[PDB]
């Protein structure tokens, strides 16, 4: 459960972003392509060189859903619902993959905005990307 | 693959009494039904609505003991399991685009499904062998992923 | 979530097991301590040996948690609160290793139900325990 | 591990401007603010009631500088990591008692303070490299757990 503290943390750090979450989404998913290959496999039909445009435009949506995600943050099943019944019923990506993707969202954070990624700040947007993934995650079955 | 000689033996000990096409067909249509989301890669199966829909689906049947087959083929050549399972690593790859994960949800059902044979026969010492098994080729298969 | 026909199936399959729990729990952690060895770190003051009498008397321990969750279906997170405190704050066990105990719970009902463990049940007991296992862990952060 | 040259030469040079002291210090007090449950191995360090109290904490700098020299003197011992940690493998089963899962967590808060160190030079593929070298660490201190 997120706290009044990791709400206000999350704010904070997101509010940052601002102008630059597009760019930001881009990256973390680049970082995961690399990373851990293994989660190509639900794109064959992106190209995935680096740069690549399907890459960038997919970046902003993802950035965009968690925009919506922070601004309701006290009621995020029904902000993300359909999300979730994308990945739930269409995309059925396995559970584990939520997990590398998060991390490397936090990585691109972290190589960003270097003031903000205090150990508490930290703290909370694990946490947050947690709280979003076991919601997209929700209606697997 | 490190397996001690009596976890070899134990292993397969067990084996020789599996009804492969039968096993086969259980343990892929128990990971249709306890998982669903792996079902997105048979699509072309048909029915595969309710649990009689998909256990009972010829596709999934036949479709299992293809998969029992391999493997089978696998535990005959438990030192070297990643060259005997590289042409299946990249076609699952690059072909068919099977995220390695569903590669272990099978073998977790799979052990389910000896342990629902076998009973008492499936002791934990065995399990933990099998559990090795499972866990190896699993990385067998996921080993040419790029 | 559980649905109608999980709470059945989980009723049921439970309802059968029953005066076995213990014997079943026992068994859980030893095919649990043997398959996944990493576990035993959480268990360094127990005599681990095969038929140890404090493997037995956890074993009751674990099954009785288990029978209390099914007894009160609609309302775990409110049964297990005790539960879920002591593993977050005292024991502190990693969440991976709920997953790995579940595996080897449902391994052991399947050697002993083999005409209840049909595939809806195999379905909704794994659903079950790993609603159990969100609850323990719950309060962790 | 399979480290490509370019991949071998990308985590040595950055690690030659790596500061020790700081990145030990700031990576062991962030496992134990956002993985909290992982101060059960730290009781006898002092009060780790908040993050400023654990960053602050003397006891957890000290140790973090002895975790990135431990791991420090790995990465010159890249084809041989099992050999390398064995015996840090045993003390961490044997006497410690700490569940190998915890490592990875390690692993990847490491790779974070990097980033954050790092900023622009911390790029895709010189992290994709740190990945590898990190699980390959954690892979190599789990291996003599029985
Ligand atoms: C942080 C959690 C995630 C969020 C917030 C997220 C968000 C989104 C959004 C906004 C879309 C676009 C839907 C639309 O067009 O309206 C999408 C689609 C998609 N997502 Fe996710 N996603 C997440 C994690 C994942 C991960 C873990 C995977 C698997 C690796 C994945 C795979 C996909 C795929 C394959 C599509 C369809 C892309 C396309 O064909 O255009 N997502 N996601
Ligand atoms: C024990 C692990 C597995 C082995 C040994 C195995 C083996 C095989 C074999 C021999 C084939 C036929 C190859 C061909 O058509 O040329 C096959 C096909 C296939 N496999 Fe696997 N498989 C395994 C696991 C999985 C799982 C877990 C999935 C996805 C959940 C999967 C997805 C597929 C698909 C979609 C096909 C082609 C189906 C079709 O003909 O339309 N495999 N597998
Ligand atoms: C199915 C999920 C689980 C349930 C229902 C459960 C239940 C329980 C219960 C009822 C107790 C006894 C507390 C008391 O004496 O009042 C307990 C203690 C304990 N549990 Fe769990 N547990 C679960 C999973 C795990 C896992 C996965 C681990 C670690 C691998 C674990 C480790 C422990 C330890 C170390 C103790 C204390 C044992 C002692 O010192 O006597 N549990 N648990
Ligand atoms: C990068 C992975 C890690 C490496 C390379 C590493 C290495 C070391 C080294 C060199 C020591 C000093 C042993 C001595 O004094 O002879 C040590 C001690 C210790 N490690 Fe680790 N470690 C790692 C991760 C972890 C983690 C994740 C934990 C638990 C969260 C942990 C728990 C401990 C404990 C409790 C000690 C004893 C410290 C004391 O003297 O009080 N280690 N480790």
């Amino acid at each position: 459960v997120l706290s009044p503290a990791d709400k206000t943390n999350v704010k904070a750090a997101w509010g940052k972003v601002g102008a630059h979450a597009g760019e930001y989404g881009a990256e973390a998913l680049e970082r995961m392509f690399l990373s851990f290959p293994t989660t190509k496999t639900y794109f064959p039909h992106f190209d995935l060189s680096h740069g690549s445009a399907q890459v960038k435009g997919h970046g902003k949506k993802v950035a965009d859903a968690l925009t919506n995600a922070v601004a309701h943050v006290d009621d995020m099943p029904n902000a993300l619902s359909a999300l979730s019944d994308l990945h739930a019923h269409k995309l059925r990506v396995d559970p584990v993959n939520f997990k590398l993707l998060s991390h490397c969202l936090l990585v691109t954070l972290a190589a960003h905005l270097p003031a903000e990624f205090t150990p508490a700040v930290h703290a909370s947007l694990d946490k947050f990307l947690a709280s979003v993934s076991t919601v997209l995650t929700s209606k697997y079955r | 693959v490190h397996l001690t000689p009596e976890e070899k033996s134990a292993v397969t000990a067990l084996w020789g009494k599996v009804n492969v096409d039968e096993v086969g067909g259980e343990a892929l249509g128990r990971l249709l039904v306890v998982y669903p989301w792996t079902q997105r890669f048979f699509e072309s199966f048909g029915d595969l609505s309710t649990p009689d829909a998909v256990m009972g689906n010829p596709k999934v049947k036949a479709h299992g003991k293809k998969v029992l087959g391999a493997f089978s083929d696998g535990l005959a050549h438990l030192d070297n399991l990643k060259g005997t399972f590289a042409t299946l690593s990249e076609l699952h790859c690059d072909k068919l685009h099977v995220d390695p994960e569903n590669f272990r949800l099978l073998g977790n059902v799979l052990v389910c499904v000896l342990a629902h044979h076998f009973g008492k026969e499936f002791t934990p010492p065995v399990q933990a062998a099998y559990q090795k098994v499972v866990a190896g080729v699993a990385n067998a298969l996921a080993h040419k992923y790029h």
